[PDB]
């Protein structure tokens, strides 16, 4: 009753208890790459990684850096914010190239369907320049 | 009516005469224009003080945020792009979108053109495929990662 | 004259996911394809309409309960029954459930059997299936 | 021979009412760790009647096979009230264990 | 789907692409038909041509490396195209072997865009088209065919098939840095015509190997390095001479390509006799 008290998972599962999971639920994702199902694919390798992450990189390799600049008042503030809804960018962000300005998720879905220039004013076309 | 004179003050100030009540007035109007929720108003007066601050000449006189952020690619540590599915110095491979595994492209905007490259867990998706996998979910595609971006 | 080159072959096959055989014959050239879904265990139809994540943990193992009801399939549904039967919950905390849960004689017995059975019935679908929804309610 | 088919079909109708009332009771005094093993073997049993309506190792679902394991669960938890029960109401139509090993449980309880 | 006189001579190769809505189709005509086969039109796309003799093998390559098509031909030289916005465009060429090249056939898209280059000299290649080659002596009098084992985790093996009436299975070797031989079965009178290793890896391993002499044998491996088991397909011989064997994507269902036009369909039972499914004829 205490080691039932003492944790809050369902099952104690281990490595033994399913002992190739990795192989099927590998082979069920490329199975399902096969098909127009690309979500599931993503969701069912997400549960298999996260047992494998709990009993124990192509998709890496690009981060972002922020341009250091010696400010003192507001635009240190202003420098990490979002150009179109004015509030602070820590998720889910948009970078263009040519001009070196951030965006929101939401705020570029929202914006581009009614804009052709930069938020900012910089007089950027960042849909045809953000490479 | 601190409106009306920002939005007749933006035709000729930055391009002709520089003076500190016009600041004010494009200040005010700005705020108020934030302060209502008016975003895409506010875009699209700045756009348009961008567009009316060219002189004859073409130079762009009006004051612009400076630079934020840029890309790099953590193998020659520079910028992927210059202001082909590589990167242009020393050939890594880009990282690719979760959902579909095409990877990033360097050298109207619509949705499956732009990464969307997450500040925290800084992984990469297309617009359309984290819009589509974000509306359903709450976590990174990514494995190893526990980020909620959207 | 030294060259070993068979002689070159007149049809062939390929498959597809969806189980349809594409196979082009000679006598002008004729390429057909025929629908042979009914010798394919894993089927994209049930792949559609699963949903093990995003529900309760019984409610993975009756939602799979239902769909494989609703396309003509009986083990997979008792399977999917049972495995629900066997996956309640309730708001209050019971202990004993939590220890009837962990015992090697329920719920993971029936998980090893039923790997050991369908591995017999190559069905890759089910197999991965039942890991991912044993793997999601582990929580 | 038809008659025998149908008692042993109302044979498994009355015995999915009576696990339908033992699990109404043990759901009654909220102990779910035993309702769920008395909505097991009444799936089970609904299995095996779909199976008579409608006319290598057997798979862990089947009536048998489940019954028999959480049997011997019980009778390793040391649950005597379950481990009874499954042998007085499915020991003729299915057989559990030794006879000798049945009537000894019936005599200890 | 019927698609009648796609080409004016004998054709000799149609792959489906990766999402089955792409066909094409090669044939001794040194053309290569691209048709668009999503639902029931199968509408062409374009009718390049590049190659100098008979195109014997194309394979699609997976679509995270993009739009890539392989061809090989009786020439030696490997063409590779990529389709770039609607135009099927030549972008390399691979010629090393001396003789004619059979069997093409991409990698996996664990084991990056590798491409397996398999001549009638003797001799195998492994080439990696990004954007160093290495050459094996595969068998003595000649090499008709050579595939990949699939990637069941996130270690590289790949089957040859030779004319030396022998199946080879080679094995990635970091010490050497070059595919070296693991093991050698011997199962057939002729020369083996197609080799294909299963997709789906479940409990055991799978392999089919048909060769002209009209037989049939599927290896198969219980352990990860235990002996391949040898078992006959059929008691009996086969009417015509077999060409191709096509396993299925999911579970084991092993499509054959006789010399009479007949497409037979086999699965394993539980014993493990693979007794005939279905016929698929003209
Ligand atoms: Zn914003
Ligand atoms: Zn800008
Ligand atoms: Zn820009
Ligand atoms: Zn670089
Ligand atoms: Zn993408
Ligand atoms: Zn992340
Ligand atoms: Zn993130």
């Amino acid at each position: 009753i205490i080691e039932a008290y003492e944790q809050e998972d369902l099952l104690h599962l281990e490595v033994s208890d399913i002992p190739k999971f990795q192989t099927y639920i590998y082979q069920y994702s490329k199975l399902l790459f096969r098909w127009g199902l690309p979500l599931e694919r993503v969701k069912i390798l997400k549960v298999s990684t996260d047992f494998r992450s709990s009993y124990s990189s192509p998709y890496n390799g690009v981060l972002t850096h922020w341009i250091e600049n010696n400010e003192f008042g507001e635009e240190k503030f202003l420098a990490r914010n979002c150009n179109y809804c004015d509030l602070r960018v820590t998720r889910s962000s948009f970078i263009c190239g040519n001009c070196q300005h951030v965006l929101h998720s939401s705020c570029a879905r929202i914006w581009w369907e009614i804009g052709d220039e930069c938020p900012s004013g910089c007089g950027c076309n960042c849909p045809e320049m953000f490479d | 009516d601190v409106q009306s004179a920002a939005l007749i003050s933006i035709f000729g100030s930055p391009r002709y005469f520089r003076d500190q009540r016009v600041d004010e007035w494009i200040q005010t109007y700005r705020d108020m224009l934030k302060s209502w929720e008016l975003f895409s108003m506010r875009a699209r007066f700045d756009v348009l003080r961008s567009k009316l601050s060219r002189t004859k000449t073409g130079v762009l006189t009006a004051d612009i945020k400076p630079r934020q952020i840029y890309i790099q690619c953590q193998n020659c540590k520079q910028n992927i792009n210059t202001p082909k599915y590589c990167c242009p110095h020393c050939g890594s491979s880009f990282p690719r979108c979760a959902i579909c595994l095409m990877p990033l492209g360097t050298s109207k905007l619509k949705l499956n053109e732009w990464f969307s490259f997450c500040l925290s867990c800084n992984h990469g998706m297309h617009a359309g495929h984290a819009e589509e996998w974000f509306d359903r979910h709450n976590v990174c595609p990514t494995p190893g990662c526990t980020c909620q971006c959207n | 004259a030294l060259d070993t080159t068979p002689v070159p072959n007149g049809c062939g096959s390929c498959w597809t996911a969806t189980g349809e055989l594409f196979c082009f014959f000679a006598n002008k050239n004729l390429v057909i394809s025929k629908n042979f879904s009914s010798l394919l265990s894993d089927r994209k139809e049930l792949a559609l309409e699963y949903l093990f994540m995003d529900a309760t943990p019984e409610g993975f193992a009756r939602n799979n309960a239902l769909v494989a009801e609703k396309f003509d399939l009986d083990e997979i549904s008792h399977c999917w029954q049972i495995l629900s039967d066997m996956l309640i919950d309730q708001s209050d905390y019971d202990p004993y459930t939590t220890i009837w849960n962990n015992h090697p004689m329920g719920i993971k017995w029936f998980i090893k059997e039923a790997i050991v059975y369908f591995e017999r019935q190559q069905n890759l679908q089910m197999l991965a299936m039942l890991c991912c929804v044993i793997l999601s309610a582990r929580r | 021979v038809e008659a025998e088919l149908q008692e042993k079909i109302q044979t498994l109708v009355d015995l999915i009412s009576i696990a339908t009332h033992n699990a109404s009771v043990y759901l009654s005094i909220d102990d779910l760790t035993n309702f769920k093993i008395w909505i097991l073997i009444r799936d089970s049993l609904l299995w095996d009647l779909k199976w008579m309506t409608s006319s290598i190792a057997d798979p862990p679902w089947d009536t048998k096979k489940l019954i028999k394991q959480l049997y011997n669960q019980a009778t390793e938890t040391g649950n005597v009230v379950l481990t009874v029960n499954i042998l007085f109401l499915f020991q003729t139509i299915y057989q559990i264990t030794e006879i000798d090993i049945a009537k000894d449980a019936i005599a200890h309880f | 789907v019927v698609i009648a006189n796609a080409h004016n001579e004998l054709i000799h190769d149609a792959v489906l692409d990766y999402y089955g809505k792409r066909l094409a189709t090669c044939s001794s005509d040194k053309t290569i038909k691209i048709f668009e086969v999503e639902g029931e039109t199968h509408k062409l796309i374009d009718t390049l041509t590049g190659h100098e003799g008979p195109v014997w093998r194309v394979d699609w390559a997976h679509p995270k490396f993009g739009t890539i098509l392989a061809s090989c031909s009786y020439d030696g030289k490997v063409l590779i195209w990529k389709e770039e916005n609607g135009r099927w465009s030549q972008i390399a060429v691979h010629a090393v072997h001396s003789a004619s090249v059979n069997s093409v056939q991409w990698a996996p898209h664990e084991y990056g865009p590798l491409l397996l280059v398999a001549s009638s000299d003797g001799k195998v290649s492994v080439v990696e088209f990004k954007e160093s080659p290495i050459i094996i002596d595969a068998h003595a009098i000649g090499v008709n065919s050579a595939s990949w084992a699939p990637a069941t985790i996130e270690s590289r093996k790949f089957v040859t098939g030779g004319a030396d009436n022998l199946v080879k299975i080679w094995k990635y070797n970091s010490d050497a840095q070059t595919y070296v031989l693991e093991s050698t079965l011997e199962g057939h009178s002729d020369w083996v015509r197609d080799v294909a290793w299963s997709p789906t890896v479940l409990l055991r391993s799978y392999l089919a190997s048909v060769s002209q002499d009209r037989t049939c044998i599927i290896w198969t491996q219980d352990n990860e390095q235990g002996p391949w088991k040898k078992t006959l397909l059929k008691e009996e011989k086969f009417p015509d001479v077999l060409w191709r064997a096509s396993w299925s994507l999911s579970g084991n269902v092993l499509a054959l390509s006789g010399g009479d036009n007949k497409v037979t369909l086999w699965k394993e039972n539980l014993e493990g006799k693979w007794e005939p499914a279905g016929e698929v004829h003209q």
